[PDB]
Formats: C-alpha cells, structure tokens, sequence
C-alpha cells in the first residue's frame, strides 16, 4: 500500500495563528486524503475528505488541499479547543493513516490545593494524601512533598492530563502514600509546588487530627 | 441517526482470542460498510479489515493472518475475532460506518487490556479540605479511585450535571494495579446547601460506586 | 508460541466410526510428536495412541483394535478414526504435544456425546424479577437454555463484557434432553440505562441464540 | 502396564495450609512420574514431571518427590486459585493417568433470588420456576419447591458449579418445573433455602401475573 508520512510530528502555534499541517504518501494518493482529529480519549473525528472537502460539522477554519502524494490541512485561525491529533488517511492506493501530528498553543499561570487520606482510604492501613494542581500554563513545573521539615522524596507518583479544549492549561494532580501508621507518626502535612509563575514557592499544608 | 456500539472483553489472555461486536443502528448492514479500527497504546490508529455491504470482506495483511470479520444482518452486528493475540494488541478498538473510502460517522469507542492477569475492582476514597478552604466562593473537592486493572474507569461528578470544573487526570501504575484521581471545582455556595458526589464506573468489574464527599471534621 | 486444536464432530452414531482432527501450530510434526489423549465422561484420562515425529505410531493395546492414527505434515495435522464406538468412547478427545515421554504443552478440549440419537436446538427463555428487586445496587438476571442435545451450550452475557458475576450451573438430563441456566449479576443502573444480555451457542446445531432480558410487566 | 492410584480423592485445606497429593503405581514408576493440573473447562496443565521438576510456567509452592510406586506433588501455600483437579502421569512402562484428586478451600455465606417461567418459556405448556443461589459456603445447601402452602417436592433438579477461581464459595440452581397449566393454576411461587449461615431459613416467592 501506500505510507503517509505527517512531517512535523508536533506543532504549537497561538489562537489566531494560521496553521498548517502535512502528510506525503509514498504513491500518488489521487486526492483520496482525509483528514481525521483525536482528542484524547474520543474516537477520531473526520474533519475533511477525499482531498479538500470539509465534513458536514467540522467548522470553515479546516480546509483540504493537494495532488497525489503531497497534502495538507491548514488551520487558518487556530482556537484554544483545537489542540488535538491529528491524522490524515490515505484510500487511494489502501486504507493508511499517519503518525499524526501533535499540536499545541501556547499562553501562561498556576493554582493548587491538598487533601490527607480519608477516614476510610486511613482505616485500611493506609493513608494517601495528594497534592492537585490545576489550569497551570508553562506545562513544566516541579513538585516537592516534605512532611515536619521532613520531605519523603519517594512512594508519590503524578499524572498531568492534557492541554484545555477551553483555556490551554495544564493540571498536575500528584499523591504521595504511605503506610497507615507513619501517616499515624505526623500532624504536619505539606506540598511546596513552584512554577515560574512565582519564584517563591507556592504550598499548602495539613495537621493530622485537623480538617 | 446512526450508532455504533461496541461490546467485548476487557481482559483477554495472550495467546487467546479476541472477539469485539459492533452492533450499528440507524441504518442497513446490507446498504452500508463497517470496519474494525485500533489504536494499540502507544502508537497511530490502523485500519484492520472492512465488512463490505455486499459480504465481501478485506483484511489489513499484516493483520490479516489472524484477524477475521463477518456480520449477522438480522441482529445487525458485524463481528471480530483476532486469534494469538500479543501484548502488542493492547488499546481502543472501534468499528466505523464507511462512505465512497473513509468512514463519516461511527466510533462511539471502545478499550481492551491483553495480559495474562485478572480484574480487580477500583476503590473509591473521597478528597475533601481540612478545614482549610471556607468562604472564597469556589472550593475544589475530589476522589481519588483506587487500585482497580485491566483498565479504564470513568468518573462523573454530579450524575454529571457539574462538568465545568471537572479534572479526572489520567492514572498511573502501581504494583500491577492502576489507580488515578479525579477532582471538581465549585462555588462554596454550591458545597454547603446542595451536595456534590463523583460517581465511579469500571465496566470490566462491574463497579458502580458512588462517593458523597462531605466536609471534613477535625 | 505452540497451539493444537482439534476439530470433529459433535454427535456419532453407534457403530459409526469417530474421526477427529489435532491441527497443530507453533511447530513441527517431524520434530515432535503428537497423540490422542481422552476423558470417557465417568472415567478419568486415558492415553490412546502417539504418533511419532518419524511416522511411527503406537497404540493403547486395548484401543488398538478400533483406533487408528495418522498424520499430514503438509497441512499440520494428526488424525484419530476410531471405528465401532461404544456408548462408553463418550467424552471430551485431546490431542497432545510430547518431550521426553510425557505432554508439555497442548490440550485444547474437544467432547463427544455419541448416542444413536440426533441433535436438538437449544430453547432460550430468559430470567427476571416479578418487579421484587429494585434500588439495591446489585440486579442478577439470567437465561434458561433449554432442551438440546448433545452437549455443550456455551453462554456469554452482553457478549462477553460483563463478566465479573456472570454464573453459569452445569446442565442436567431430562427426557434425554440436556437443559442448563446460565445467570449474571449486575448493578442496577446497569440494568436500567444500558441493555444486559445473554448469548447462547450450540456449535452442533448451528444454533446461536440472543435472548435479551427486559424486566417482567405485570 | 502401570496402574497409578491417587489415594485421597478429594482433599481440602485453606489459603496458606500446605497440602501434599498422592499417587502409586503398582510397578516401580522409576521416577518418570508427571502430575497436570486441571481446571473445569480448561486443558490440563503440566505442573511438574521426570518426578520433581517444575515446568517453565507454574509456580514454585509445586514440587515433587518419589522413588519407583511411590510419587507426590506438594502445594507449600495453598493458594486460593489452585482448585483444580490433579491427576499423575506415569509413562516410565506405558502412559497412564490417575484417577485424580480433587482439592477445595475454606471461608462461609450464601445469597437468592427466585425466577418465574417467561412469558414465551410460558406459551409453550411450560412454565419454569427457578431458585437460584449464589456464591454460598459451605458447599451444603438444602432447598424447598413449596407452592401455595402446598410443597410440591419433584420435577425438579440443580447443579452446583465448581469452587470459584476467586471467592472461594458455590453456587446453585435448582428449577422447579410444571405445565403451563396447573402452574397457571396457581398465584403463589416460592423457594425456602436453608444453609447454616442461618437457622432461621431463607425464601424468596412470587404471584402469577406479578413481575
């Protein structure tokens, strides 16, 4: 069959900002391309189709465009919930898609709060606590979990989510865990966060017996 | 007016055998196509075989050897079976309506975790403050779902009337088991006089939880 | 990487003569060996034959009089053609792979009820409450399969996505006719709001019932 | 040629509780012995053979040990998922298996619901009634087909199924059958059960055209 290839693999521009996206089969493809959008965790959307001609819903901002092999869909008006995947399938010789490409905006500000385990989550020999961490923008951040003074480095593990439909930020909910008992063994429960968008940290804290 | 739902096994052993079933509404399997579509974690979707209207059925070579589709009108599915599985068969797996090449609506969606393992049900522990948070409007609550695999879970808050404000981040993996946590935001008004509550689904476990998530007392 | 399944038929008049088929995968039939192995329903196993890596086979002295085995490299295969059966040759055939002297791996599963007698459908009515069951969480619903012979009938619910809960008793014996009841259990919101269903199969009469269960009115 | 024996046909301890199988042949088996496991619905496993040594899968808590007649296949930690039915390959003179020995585990409790015949099952001069019981133990039960006051114990049977994999417990069918007729004849279906997690007995009814 044919391989479609999607050049930049990922992309970032702003809202406003005119983007363009590629794709290039090994084998003239007349004009049967289409292109398809993740998001996440949906099912993919056809934006256009063979060639040049967007679906039924998919607004005007998309837009089609090639001749066999080289193809292209250009965002012209980039909003805030278009950061997606997206992968552009080739039926002309048999039935590919691409890598895809990522793209992502650009903007910039935090936002935190924490939570000790619960009556429950405790009761089984267990105490969890976690430190959320929400519509932050320069994805990159950096967390510290101490606990009186202590500062237990590991047994947290954090997740980030992806970039906003809406207000292009991040989110960055992280726990640390522990056994029920030295939980049992402080009152004093801390998370410092630290972004960029304060050069003193940022933390919330959190004494056993206290809620 | 057209479905595509898509039922099967969460878990299957390697070695074994998959078998996913499409079952399309809002139109005829004998004036229409449907095909089978996967996502394997960690890589683009692929095409895997398509189920003409006519019978006729056409197979992703590679995939070929192995996966075979067929449908049933009557009951109007059209059916998978992918016979020696590997781990690295792992993901989403959907089934499209397909037009003149590509396919316009179909793909409600659908996962489906390979390894030799079983379930484990998730375990559902509220978020709340320690005091802390009070008359700001405005107060960020949470609920944190725990140890469950093969894999997803899904929570809603407020029988999912809420929604902005929503952030079920993904989840990692622990000692074999994954477990996430998904938090809410919210006007004070709302956390006092009026109750918020997520409301946890794992359908490879038959979970239905529902965790209330009432303010803290200490 | 190594598979053996075996294909033959459900039913086998008396007299008649039994004929399966081990399909080897994962190697060599001129580099291993390969034999039938059986479980007479009310017995334990019984080693009936091997056939060796160089064509030579070798036989249960006591099934060697009626049982005759064969291979086809070509196509991968093992034959058993066991002629003048019994009412006591009943039960599930396995054909094997053989090291040193015993099996390491192999054994798929393969029954037999062979009775001068003809198949029968299976009949599926389904199970549900006489209103009785309702807010609790947990809902369990179920199918009766009924009357069909010979065995096996092989329920899966909601195509096999449920799972967790699914319970499906052993069949018994009526007027010579083999009638088993398969149930789930289910949260109630999964019962209303989303649709429980159980699938039927009877592979010996190409049967392959759905009986969706809605609840009782009256 | 050999005949192997498998002296305790069924055997049960508890999750921890190290068991020891046994299996004698009448001649010398010089030690080429194999013991494959089970597994309702499931094609046996070879747990260990050439008398004592693990095949490349199964787990440690196997062993085994023997001398020419006499063999055994020890579980150290009885493990909840270890029901099975063992049985012992002898092919030191001619390929024989062993009767085989069952093995179950301990814990106690049940559950019920009864089912009435459908409106089809119904239509058909049939109407079937059924008791179901679900995850119980231990394995005794004892139920009782009482019609309005009545008590009509035949032209019904049940089943069991095998120790769970996972909740160690049994469960059980029992169907009570009839014509469409007198079972038309009645209102009043139901179904005492009976363990010992109760003295006090359980039953669940029901009345004709109510549902």
């Amino acid at each position: 069959d044919i391989k479609l290839t999607q050049s930049p693999s990922l992309l970032s521009a702003s809202v406003g900002d005119r983007v363009t996206l590629s794709c290039k089969g090994s084998q003239n493809i007349n004009n049967y391309l289409a292109w398809y959008q993740q998001k996440l965790g949906e099912a993919p959307k056809l934006l256009i189709y063979n060639t040049n001609s967007l679906q039924t819903g998919i607004p005007s901002r998309f837009s089609g465009s090639g001749s066999g092999t080289d193809y292209t869909l250009t965002i012209s008006s980039l909003q805030p919930e278009d950061v997606a995947t997206y992968f552009c399938y080739q039926y002309n010789n048999g039935y590919t898609f691409g890598a895809g490409t990522k793209l992502e905006l650009k903007r910039t500000a935090p936002t935190v709060s924490i939570f000790p385990p619960s009556t429950e989550q405790l009761a089984t020999g267990g105490a969890s606590v976690v430190c959320l961490m929400n519509n932050f923008y320069p994805r990159d951040i950096s967390v510290k979990w101490k606990i009186d003074g202590t500062e237990r480095r590991d047994g947290v593990l954090d997740s980030v989510t992806d970039q906003d439909s809406k207000d292009s930020t991040y989110s960055m909910s992280s726990t640390l865990s522990l056994t029920k008992a030295d939980y049992e063994s402080h009152n004093l429960y801390t998370c410092e966060v630290v972004h960029k968008t304060s050069s003193s940290p940022v933390v919330k804290s959190f004494n056993r017996n206290e809620c | 007016q057209v479905q595509l739902l898509e039922s099967g096994p969460g878990l299957v052993r390697p070695s074994e055998t998959l078998s996913l079933t499409c079952t399309v509404s809002g139109f005829s399997l004998t004036s229409f196509s449907v095909s089978w579509v996967r996502h394997p974690s960690g890589k683009g979707p692929e095409w895997m075989g398509r189920m003409w209207y006519d019978g006729y059925t056409a197979y992703n070579s590679a995939l070929k050897s192995r996966l075979s589709i067929s449908r049933d009108t009557s009951k109007n599915q059209v059916f998978l079976k992918m016979n020696s599985l590997q781990t690295d068969d792992t993901g989403t797996y959907y089934c499209t309506r397909d037009l003149y090449g590509g396919y316009p609506l179909g793909f409600w969606y659908f996962d489906f975790w390979g390894p030799g393992t079983m379930v484990t049900v998730s375990s559902v522990f509220p978020l709340a403050p320690g005091s802390a948070a009070q008359t700001n409007s405005m107060v960020t609550l949470g609920c944190l779902v725990k140890g469950y695999f093969p894999e997803p879970v899904t929570v809603t808050w407020n029988s999912g009337a809420l929604s902005s404000g929503v952030h079920t981040f993904p989840a990692v993996l622990q000692s074999g088991l994954y477990t996430l946590t998904s938090s809410v935001t919210v006007p004070s008004s709302t956390w006092s006089s009026q109750a918020v509550t997520c409301n946890v689904a794992h359908p490879a476990s038959s979970t239905k939880v529902d965790k209330k998530i009432v303010p803290r007392d200490c």
